[PDB]
């Protein structure tokens, strides 16, 4: 297996800004695809054990 | 206390803890591994 990780776009993309999260809705639904990819990595590494 | 900051235009969110490391007297602020601000001294006062 590998060490499981998860990246939140509220803190990684925006450095404590409210207006950065307001313009993050203009980019659509990019981060829920990366959240589902990091979840399915974490399920498969739990399935490897 | 989890508050907001305004230190000569520098803004952020965090709590206050005293720094055990030494600092330069002509220094305003320092940087972390990710090159954002980590230790700001009081202009009006001075505690790093």
């Amino acid at each position: 297996s590998m060490t499981k990780t998860s990246v939140d776009c509220t803190m990684y993309i925006c450095g404590d800004s409210t207006e950065c999260s307001n313009l993050l809705l203009q980019y659509g639904s990019f981060c829920t695809q990366l959240k589902r990819a990091l979840t399915g990595i974490a399920v498969e590494q739990d399935k490897n054990t | 206390k989890c508050v907001n900051f305004n230190f000569n235009g520098l803004k952020g969110t965090g709590v206050l803890t005293e720094s055990n490391k030494k600092f330069l007297p002509f220094q305003q602020f320092g940087r972390d591994i990710a090159d954002t601000t980590d230790a700001v001294r009081d202009p009006q006062t001075l505690e790093i």
